């Protein structure tokens, strides 16, 4: 059934999970305990640009997002329409958690144009650029800077454009 | 006592495309990899880690048509397999 | 007749370090990071695919010392598992 | 034995074999006849530099992953010691080689000096930079480039430091 807490995300039964933890050996991410871990993830959507065009359908994105994570057991943080500034502050924000202590893994979302150089802020133009880079996403939250993801998985899922590109190329048969 | 531990670890970005290249979205659909990582998340996260599960995403992709890019796998520092172990 | 095809596409690169980081080299031993690859490469590639031979080798190093390095798995683009088969 | 072909490497048995591609589906890359393929793969490494320090030790890494690559079944063309500029001529050569058109893989291995931007080449100094851009590898290298390995298994090795940080942080235990 959808009506639980994992909803569409199909189950792992205790006899698949046990088979999991042995055919592989101990080179598996350990998991915490159900009733006691604060699983978070954040997830930052651009929708709204000063002068950039608007993301139409990205609430269709967002919903779909925070209930998968949901799904999967994250209190899901989701932040629309920043700065790159603003994301900065909200991503060194999200590092100083205290629940990521009592987590085992965190999701991070972003959802917003993107160049070459990174992801756009709501207030990004070509004459005044406003980027985040993907290389600040990593600094931000790993050990240095945040040591309560120490040996926990981060995984960072990025909605957007990388440059202008169609991203193909023709052949013949 | 201290001890030393890597500054950068365990980590995996899943980008929309490869470089320089445009990843798409619909007015009413949404973001293609978007609908499509959630569709693969649902279904093989019961049975597959993380790093098959982008893989997989990946292959869904494989063929091209008019609106076409490949989801791209970063930086990646995961040690382990990471199994969602969705229902636990 | 012409056949749209992805740019890049079945890609995978493996980095000695993490970004920022050095990577280590031993006058008479080589570099670490090599020796470890061709280790892991002569002992798994019968059984695992290479994606998974470069995980096993970021885990050798998740314990650092002195001379620490975290080799990295970047811009990743393999749409299937590729297996060496060797001796095939 | 390690007198035959394969040397070091471990040997997948033909029941190992076909339980690898039995057990998961149609998502393994075809490998071509071991009769008729040629495959193809190429070393570089630069060793010895105009102003930075001599990578001594180079000569164990050579020999290792040249034995290696012809181990797993390719021919290996080593270079040594080129600028950036040599290294994007003979990876332009290396894409138009006739044999990988009856090939199924390549494998690339740069070991060199390295900083944050990419690989050094033989003439590196800060001064006057030569560097080599993994950007660019990918580039070379990819369907526009080098058709004959459109969706064959293309795979990229590097030995260089990308920065000057020891890559560690302290916590108590
Ligand atoms: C190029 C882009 O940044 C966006 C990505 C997005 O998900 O909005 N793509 C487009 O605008 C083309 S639909
Ligand atoms: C920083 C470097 O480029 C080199 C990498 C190499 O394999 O030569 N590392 C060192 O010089 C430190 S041993």
């Amino acid at each position: 059934t959808s009506s639980g807490s994992e909803g569409n995300v199909k189950l792992c039964s205790l006899e698949e999970a046990q088979r999991i933890w042995k055919q592989k050996s101990a080179e598996i991410y350990p998991i915490m305990d159900k009733s006691s871990r604060t699983r978070l993830a954040l997830i930052i959507c651009n929708e709204e640009f000063d002068s950039i065009p608007r993301r139409t359908g990205a609430e269709v994105d967002i919903t779909g997002m925070t209930m998968l994570l949901q799904n999967l057991g994250y209190s899901v943080d989701v932040k629309k329409n920043l700065t790159a500034s603003d994301m900065t502050t909200e991503l060194e924000a999200f590092a100083h958690r205290p629940e990521h202590k009592t987590s085992d893994s965190t999701f991070l979302v972003f959802m917003s144009h993107g160049i070459r150089e990174g992801i756009c802020g709501k207030k990004h133009s070509e004459q005044v650029p406003d980027i985040l880079q993907l290389n600040a996403i990593f600094n931000m939250l790993n050990t240095k800077n945040c040591p309560s993801l120490k040996d926990k998985p981060k995984v960072i899922i990025i909605q957007a454009c990388r440059g202008d590109s169609p991203g193909v190329v023709w052949f013949k048969d | 006592a201290i001890k030393k531990a890597h500054i950068e670890k365990d980590f995996i970005a899943f980008c929309s495309s490869t470089p320089d290249n445009v990843s798409w979205r619909h007015p009413t659909m949404g973001s293609v990899f978007i609908g499509r990582l959630i569709e693969h998340m649902q279904e093989y996260a019961c049975s597959c880690d993380v790093e098959e599960i982008f893989r997989k995403v990946r292959f869904s992709f494989e063929q091209p048509d008019g609106r076409a890019q490949m989801p791209t796998t970063e930086r990646v520092t995961l040690t382990r397999c990471f199994y969602l172990f969705p229902g636990h």
